[PDB]
Order: structure tokens, then C-alpha cells, then sequence
């Protein structure tokens, strides 16, 4: 339901004390690309866990090679991260033609740089967004980016370290059909084993 | 001497939970959660340890 | 996207400054031997065993961060 | 959440992990004792600073 | 006790410390210590006395 959000705006859903099945879900998914790291394709539809976390976002196939864990692209720099502490799965899918419940946003986008300067206007340090974490650039970058290289800026309070936070975003136009991406991470002992 | 024998046997009885960098300790769980070409490496790490 | 109406008009009740009365210290640092205020194991309980465990804890005997509430002024009722 | 009244030292704890916000207490399990036990799991979106 | 949490700090109209922006966790014990009203929500100031 609704419009999928940007890759730097990844919506997370957590599942606990319930039952799941991909065959009732993945059948209506036009899965373009299917990868899983530290886990088998059959495990996510067969094995039992303690809890599930699934992050979904809008993601085209143009920056497909940036799905790698060790990739250093801006998507893997200031937009989305993956946890080294748990096995992961990556899904790249497309809206089915006989599926109009979902909606399409204006354009794909991501953040090409996210670094913070200090009050002295001479020292600049990039911040590294952590695994399953959100950069402070998310707090100032809007949900959509109007055009490639859009610039955003904000003043930071001295109690928050002072200086300024600046960022720039880049855009990729829509294809014939909307493409989106999902990341799946499992948890085995983080609570009662019930899923 | 009795404690020496006890700790000598407890070295075996305790070490089986070690992973040696493998993602899990149970061999059945490794072959359940993984494809062959990487569970071979994980099992090999367990074998070496 | 939740529920809840709005309140009465813009008469926020006057808020005072009397921190000098609030500058009192009841000293109760924690005692890990007495075992007060410790996170349990998150998913697996144990029984009758001494276990080394990594987690999130406070230091021994931290004096703390003294805060307290009180009641407002009143002349009679 | 419903909480009854008492006069017993009540401990309470709040933390955040990548799973979400964890709220721990003693009013759910061990009243006359007192430790942490997860009574609430909250779907937080960003890390609290 | 009641606890309010966030990740963005600012100052009020008088410049005093305590103003936060965007979404904010608010935790409030309530009803003579019976309810534990919690919400990640949006705070909006008022401009009266
Ligand atoms: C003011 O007065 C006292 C302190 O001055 C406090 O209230 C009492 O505190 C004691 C603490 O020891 C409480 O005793 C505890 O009782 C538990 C069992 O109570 C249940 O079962 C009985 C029937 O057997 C019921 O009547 C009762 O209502 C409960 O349903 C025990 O399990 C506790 O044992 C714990 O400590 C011992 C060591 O002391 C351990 O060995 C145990 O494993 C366990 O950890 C404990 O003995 C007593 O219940 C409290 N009274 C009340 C009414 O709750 C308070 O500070 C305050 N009391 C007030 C305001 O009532
Ligand atoms: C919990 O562990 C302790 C220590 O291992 C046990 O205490 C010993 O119990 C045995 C038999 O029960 C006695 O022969 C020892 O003398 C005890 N040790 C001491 C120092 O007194 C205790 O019994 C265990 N409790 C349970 C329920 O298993
Ligand atoms: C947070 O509030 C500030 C206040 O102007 C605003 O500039 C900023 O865009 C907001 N951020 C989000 C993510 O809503
Ligand atoms: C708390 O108790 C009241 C009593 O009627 C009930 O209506 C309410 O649903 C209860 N809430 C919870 C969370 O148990």
C-alpha cells in the first residue's frame, strides 16, 4: 500500500509472534534480482527465527552493482547500510502490470554526499552512517529531490557540536515501471523464538 | 590430580560450543541455513578448529 | 495519525524558579553486590550458575543525577 | 499500559537497539525482588541522541 | 517520572534550552501513577502567557 519511500528513507517493519510465508507474498512480486549473504535462499521461507526486520524503499536497477556489502557508492555511503552481525537478503523487484494498488513517486533519488563542517568554516568531516541507522542528513533532506545536485544546508547548535550540516542529492528518472528494493534481516535469539 | 583430570576432560566437554569464526556452532544449523558452496567453507573451519 | 482533542485556551500556568530548595542530596549509589538495577539476560534465563556476561551496565557506586518533583504553592485550599 | 500501585522499589530501564526501543521493568515479573524484563518493544525509526 | 527524547536540539522563543524539533518521544506516567502514556509524535508550541 502507498508510495514506496526513497532509499535514504527506508521504512522498517518488524515481525514477532506471528507467522510468515513468502509463497503467499513473493508470487505477486516481479523479482528482478535475488541475492542473499550469509544465508541460503531456502532458509528465509523454511527456517524459524525469533524476529524479522524488513526494510523497503524505492530502488531502480541502474545502481544495481551498489547492492554489495563492501561497495562504497553514495547509496552505500550516506543512504543505506547493512548489518555485519546478522545474515541479510536483498530483493530488487518491479510493480506487476496487473497491480495498481501501489503508487509511483516522482523520481528516484539518493544522496551523493553528506558531510558536516564546523563553525570555524575551515574543518570538514564526513559522517559515516551506521548499520540500520539514519544519517542526520535525513533530518534536513526532504522526502523528494527536485533535480540532480540539489543542495541543502542547516545551522547546527553549539550544544550539538556547532557548525553547519550540508548535503547534496542526485536524481534518476522513472523507467516504464516502478522498481523498488527490500532488505531482509533475521534475528535468532533477540526475543522469544516464536516466528 | 583429580581436578587436573576433571579439567582435562572439561577441555573436551566445553570446547564444542566454539565456532572458530563460523556463523554458528551447530553443524545441522549450518547445513540448514546455508547453501553448499559456503557451508563447505564453514564446516571446513569447524573441522580445522 | 492518532486521536486526541485540543485543550483550553492559551493560559499556560506560571512556571517558577526555585532551584535553591531543590539542591539537596540523598546519597544512594548502586551496589552491584546488593544487585540493584541490572539488565537481565535478554532471551535465555539461567539457573544456579556463575556466568561472565557482556552487556550494558552502570559503573559501581555512581552517585547519580539528582532529580525530584514537589507540589506547588497553596494558601489554604 | 496498566500499572497498579505499591511501595516497593521499582526499577525501570530504557534502551535502543537496531531492532527498536526496549522498555524493561520489574512491575511485570519480580515485584518483591526487582530486575529488568522486557515489557515493551517499540518500533522506533531513528536513533535517539 | 516523565521522559522526553529526540535527536534535534534548538532553543525556544526566549532562547532557553529545551526546544526540540521534528518527531519526539514523550513518556508520561499518569492517572496517579497508573498509565504509562507513550507516543512518538509531533510537538507544536503555543504562544500565550
Ligand atoms: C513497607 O514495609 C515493608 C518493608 O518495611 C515492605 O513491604 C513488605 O516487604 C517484604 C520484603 O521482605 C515483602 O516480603 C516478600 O514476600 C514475598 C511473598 O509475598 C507474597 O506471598 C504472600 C503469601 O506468602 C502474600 O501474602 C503476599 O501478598 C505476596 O503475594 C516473598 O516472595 C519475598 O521474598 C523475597 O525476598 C526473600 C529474602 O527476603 C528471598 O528469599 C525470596 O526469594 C524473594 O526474593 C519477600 O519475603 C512483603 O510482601 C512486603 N509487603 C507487602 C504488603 O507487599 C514495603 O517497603 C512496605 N510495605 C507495604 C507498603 O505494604
Ligand atoms: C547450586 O550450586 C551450589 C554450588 O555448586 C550447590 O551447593 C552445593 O550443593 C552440593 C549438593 O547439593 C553440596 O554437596 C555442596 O556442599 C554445596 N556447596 C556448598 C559450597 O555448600 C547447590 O546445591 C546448587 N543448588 C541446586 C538447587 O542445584
Ligand atoms: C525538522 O524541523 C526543522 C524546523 O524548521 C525543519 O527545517 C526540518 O526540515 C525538519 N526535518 C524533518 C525531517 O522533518
Ligand atoms: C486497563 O484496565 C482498564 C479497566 O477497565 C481496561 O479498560 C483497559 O483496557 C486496561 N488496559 C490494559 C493495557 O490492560
Amino acid at each position: 500500500s502507498g508510495t514506496p519511500p526513497q532509499v535514504y528513507n527506508f521504512k522498517r517493519l518488524v515481525f514477532t509472534n506471528c507467522n510468515y510465508n513468502l509463497t503467499k507474498l513473493l508470487s505477486l512480486f516481479s523479482v528482478n534480482d535475488f541475492t542473499c549473504s550469509q544465508i541460503s535462499p531456502a532458509a528465509i521461507a523454511s527456517n524459524c527465527y525469533s524476529s524479522l526486520i524488513l526494510d523497503y524503499f524505492s530502488y531502480p536497477l541502474s545502481m544495481k552493482s551498489d547492492l554489495s556489502v563492501s561497495s562504497a557508492g553514495p547509496i552505500s555511503q550516506f543512504n543505506y547500510k547493512q548489518s555485519f552481525s546478522n545474515p541479510t537478503c536483498l530483493i530488487l523487484a518491479t510493480v506487476p502490470h496487473n497491480l495498481t494498488t501501489i503508487t509511483k513517486p516522482l523520481k528516484y533519488s539518493y544522496i551523493n554526499k553528506c558531510s558536516r563542517l564546523l563553525s570555524d568554516d575551515r574543518t570538514e568531516v564526513p559522517q559515516l552512517v551506521n548499520a540500520n541507522q539514519y544519517s542526520p542528513c535525513v533530518s534536513i533532506v526532504p522526502s523528494t529531490v527536485w533535480e540532480d545536485g540539489d543542495y541543502y544546508r542547516k545551522q547546527l547548535s553549539p550544544l550539538e557540536g556547532g557548525g553547519w550540516l550540508v548535503a547534496s542529492g542526485s536524481t534518476v528518472a522513472m523507467t516504464e515501471q516502478l522498481q523498488m528494493g527490500f532488505g531482509i534481516t533475521v534475528q535468532y535469539g533477540t526475543d522469544t523464538n516464536s516466528v | 590430580a583429580v581436578n587436573n583430570n576433571a579439567q582435562a576432560l572439561s577441555k573436551l566437554a566445553s570446547e564444542l560450543s566454539n565456532t572458530f569464526g563460523a556463523i554458528s556452532a551447530s553443524i545441522g544449523d549450518i547445513i540448514q541455513r546455508l547453501d553448499p558452496p559456503e557451508q563447505d567453507a564453514q564446516i571446513d573451519r569447524l573441522i580445522n578448529g | 495519525v492518532d486521536v486526541g482533542p485540543d485543550s483550553v485556551k492559551s493560559a499556560c500556568i506560571e512556571v517558577d524558579i526555585q532551584q535553591t530548595f531543590f539542591d539537596k542530596t540523598w546519597p544512594r549509589p548502586i551496589d552491584v553486590s546488593k544487585a540493584d538495577g541490572i539488565i537481565y539476560p535478554q532471551g535465555r534465563t539461567y539457573s544456579n550458575i556463575t556466568i561472565t556476561y557482556q552487556g550494558l551496565f552502570p559503573y559501581q557506586g555512581d552517585h547519580g543525577d539528582m532529580y525530584v518533583y514537589s507540589a506547588g504553592h497553596a494558601t489554604g485550599t | 499500559y496498566n500499572i497498579t500501585e505499591d511501595e516497593i522499589l521499582e526499577w525501570f530501564g530504557i534502551t535502543q537497539t537496531a531492532q527498536g526501543v526496549h522498555l524493561f521493568s520489574s512491575r511485570y515479573v519480580d515485584l518483591y525482588g526487582g530486575n529488568m524484563f522486557q515489557f515493551a518493544t517499540l518500533p522506533v525509526y531513528d536513533t535517539i541522541k | 517520572p516523565a521522559f522526553m527524547l529526540g535527536s534535534s536540539v534548538g532553543n525556544f522563543s526566549d532562547g532557553k534550552m529545551g526546544r526540540f524539533f521534528n518527531h519526539t518521544l514523550v513518556l508520561l506516567p499518569d492517572g496517579c501513577g497508573t498509565l504509562l502514556r507513550a507516543f512518538y509524535c509531533i510537538l507544536e508550541p503555543r504562544s500565550g502567557n
